[PDB]
């Protein structure tokens, strides 16, 4: 009775990880996203695969 | 008086009305930033006397008369992004169907 | 210096259209690793290449909506195309336009590939139309850049711009994004045993590999001297 009409609008906003993200592992090991350096900083494999 | 959505927000900047479509609500497909106003409902306001100063204002500005209070839907603070969809359910007895 | 034996690149190999392997004459130890490091940095990060900056379709706005017939949506199309790369000339801000009608597989032949918009990998999974009445035409601005960035950066530059319909697109822009520098001890017989360096560089087609080697090592000299002051 109060409202003659209602207009519901839903907006979808994306989201990528950031300083402060929380990952989890199925072995119950979890963690906070702490520091990401340039990909160069990653140790290089024997084939260099960082 | 009923509050209806027609983008006739009193004291509304053009860019604000430049997003809402004719029915106060806006169209579909782009993004929205900040506290952008989405649907413009106008709350009815009480009337007054002949009000010579207000009469002069209406003769100067007019089209407001302090009759429509801005009851517009606006984006929340810290809320911005793309829009999934909108839906209007109108009670029986109201058949606007403007959009 | 003292018999520095400045070497030169030799037997630079190019296996495919999207990578190369450059061998080099030998050099000293305790520096070849550092030199290769600097080279990989200047080739991959500060890497002049091409990517996609703007997208558009008359019926398809910023919202992630699947085009008629096209199985993938706007975000999904962006993803599927992202698996490839496009070419612009020495001039940046080129535009490619993928347009196709029918129901056959969607690929890059029916896309704007010019003398300043070039295509090499022309059969990607591009969400072919499924309805006969559909005829898809999406236009992606493919410009030239160097470094990773999001799409909200261009909000200030395109505020009265980027109106309802123009899609602003981001990128990660490391036009090499993969280059391996390996220092070994070989290619020295008469003098001190020396370390030869191999660069396994690789791009998505945006630029030439030996060109990236020259650019990176030029930057290497440039910033190398800057320590003088």
């Amino acid at each position: 009775p109060g409202v003659l009409k209602i207009v519901k609008v839903y907006l979808a906003v994306k989201r990528r990880i950031q300083p402060g993200d929380k990952m989890a592992g199925r072995h119950g090991n979890k963690g906070v996203i702490s520091k990401i350096n340039p990909i160069e900083d990653m140790p290089y494999d024997e084939n260099g695969t960082p | 008086g009923p509050e209806e959505i027609t983008a006739d927000i009193p004291n509304v900047g053009e860019a604000a009305l430049s997003k809402l479509d004719e029915s106060g609500i806006v169209y579909i497909g782009a993004e929205v930033t900040g506290g952008d106003i989405l649907v413009g409902k106008v709350t009815p306001k009480g009337e007054t006397q002949l009000t010579p100063e207000e009469k002069l204002l209406r003769a100067i500005f007019g089209e407001k008369a302090s009759d429509v209070k801005d009851s517009s839907l606006r984006v929340p603070n810290g809320v911005s992004g793309t829009v999934i969809d909108v839906q209007v359910f109108t009670r029986d007895g109201v058949e606007k169907d403007k959009r | 210096v003292t018999e520095f034996l400045k070497p030169r690149l030799v037997d630079i190999e190019q296996v495919s259209s999207t990578h190369a392997k450059v061998t080099l004459e030998p050099l000293e130890r305790g520096f070849g690793h550092t030199l290769g490091n600097a080279l990989r940095r200047i080739l991959l990060s500060s890497m002049p290449g091409c990517a996609v900056t703007e997208v558009e379709i008359d019926g398809v706005l910023h919202e992630y909506s699947t085009k008629e017939g096209v199985q993938e949506d706007i975000l999904e199309i962006l993803l599927n195309l992202k698996g490839l790369a496009v070419r612009v000339q020495g001039k940046d801000e080129v535009i490619l336009t993928l347009n196709k009608s029918g129901i056959g597989p969607v690929t890059a032949a029916d896309i704007t590939h010019d003398g300043d918009v070039e295509i090499v990998k022309p059969q990607h999974v591009i969400c072919h139309l499924t309805d006969e009445n559909a005829s898809i035409s999406m236009r992606i601005k493919v410009q030239r850049g160097r470094g990773y960035v999001p799409a909200s950066t261009r909000i200030h530059s395109e505020e009265d711009e980027r109106p309802i319909g123009r899609l602003l697109v981001d990128a990660c822009y490391s036009p090499v994004e993969r280059i391996a520098y390996n220092v070994e001890a070989a290619r020295v017989e008469q003098r001190t045993d020396l370390d030869k360096l191999v660069i396994e560089m690789e791009t998505n087609g945006t630029i030439d590999p030996e060109e990236a080697i020259r650019r990176a090592a030029t930057i290497l000299a440039e910033q190398l001297e800057a320590f003088v002051d």
